[PDB]
């Protein structure tokens, strides 16, 4: 089940 | 014992100014369930375990949706690396993303992981205390700072205690058969005469599963590395592993050295010594 | 830029006998960066038709790939894997051993 919210480098 | 769920995300710019590639792959242990790659032309998140196969339209709809916000993700981390380094389009650059849960025996949470390498090299990962980034380099700071500044790290943190654990143990109870299964080592020696003067004594462990197993060589009962060679353990493509170790001794010396084998698969330790 | 060169192992999924089908395996281990071409060579000509598993990689980020065909085996045919990796200034060819 992957990860809901999107982090940017 | 332990179990984990770990997906690994690999990004790859090509020469020139095309299309990146863009692979998903999702792991319970040493079980890979799921799959997307752009080199394939995926369009869905595809099962690779029948237990994550029998999971409904939602669920499929849910990781498809998830997994193109994770390729749009990892498409402009690419450009704000290339930013960051001062690189040009022309070069071809990867961008690696680990994350996941490890559970202890009682299914509870022990660790979770979220992290990042550049061009074969760490770039940002999460600490254990899931409160904090170590930054490899200079341009790592950037992401740190604005990571923090965003409090990312108590955002993926309720994932990695929560959801993660949440859903490795429904997919351990529904693949129980397969995935709180071990598959002890099936072990033989093999001797192959080098000259008249040497043999190599070749220590055998296949099908075993976990893929986690230790092959060590003893003489007289001491610990033995030296005239030693040992294999990286290898997937035989049932979803069950192999590995080797050997020793180069002298003619008339075999009766000396032994091989020991431990896996989790074992009720005890084993140890191997040549027959004649 | 870190480049590591594939550590390269043929073998057999089982035991190999003669006339009993079988799967050939290529395991490509250690190597960075990802791209990487990996052929099955039969009596040294390439097999058309090979699988191969999804790239993934190790907790030191380097990859790993299984190139695997279907193949009976026989006492007279002979069988290689040629790989190809920007570190490899030509082709590595590992031939098959049964005892390895």
């Amino acid at each position: 089940y992957l990860q809901l919210r999107t982090f940017l480098l | 014992g332990s179990h984990s769920m770990r997906y690994f995300f690999t990004s790859v710019s090509r020469p020139g100014r095309g299309e990146p590639r863009f692979i998903a792959v999702g792991y319970v242990d040493d079980t890979q369930f799921v799959r997307f790659d752009s080199d394939a032309a995926s369009q869905r998140m595809e099962p690779r375990a029948p237990w994550i196969e029998q999971e409904g339209p939602e669920y499929w709809d849910g990781e498809t949706r998830k997994v193109k916000a994770h390729s749009q993700t990892h498409r402009v981390d690419l450009g704000t690396l290339r930013g960051y380094y001062n690189q040009s389009e022309a070069g071809s650059h990867t961008v690696q993303r680990m994350y996941g849960c490890d559970v202890g025996s009682d299914w509870r949470f022990l660790r979770g992981y979220h992290q990042y390498a550049y061009d074969g090299k760490d770039y940002i990962a999460l600490k254990e205390d899931l409160r904090s980034w170590t930054a490899a380099d200079m341009a790592a700071q950037t992401t740190k700072h604005k990571w923090e500044a965003a409090h990312v790290a108590e955002q993926l943190r309720a994932y990695l205690e929560g959801t993660c654990v949440e859903w490795l143990r429904r997919y351990l109870e529904n693949g129980k058969e397969t995935l709180q299964r071990t598959d002890a080592p099936k072990t033989h020696m093999t001797h192959h005469a080098v000259s008249d003067h040497e043999a190599t004594l070749r220590c055998w462990a296949l099908s075993f599963y976990p893929a986690e197993i230790t092959l060590t060589w003893q003489r007289d009962g001491e610990d033995q590395t030296q005239d030693t060679e040992l294999v990286e353990t290898r997937p035989a493509g049932d979803g069950t592993f192999q590995k080797w170790a050997a020793v180069v001794v002298p003619s008339g010396q075999e009766q000396r050295y032994t091989c020991h084998v431990q896996h989790e698969g074992l009720p005890k330790p084993l140890t191997l010594r040549w027959e004649p | 830029m870190i480049q590591r060169t594939p550590k390269i192992q043929v073998y057999s999924r089982h035991p190999a006998e003669n006339g009993k089908s079988n799967f050939l395996n290529c395991y490509v281990s250690g190597f960075h960066p990802s791209d990487i071409e990996v052929d099955l060579l039969k009596n040294g000509e390439r097999i058309e038709k090979v699988e191969h598993s999804d790239l993934s990689f190790s907790k030191d980020w380097s990859f790993y790939l299984l190139y695997y065909t279907e193949f009976t085996p026989t006492e007279k045919d002979e069988y290689a894997c040629r790989v190809n990796h920007v570190t490899l200034s030509q082709p590595k060819i590992v031939k098959w051993d049964r005892d390895m």
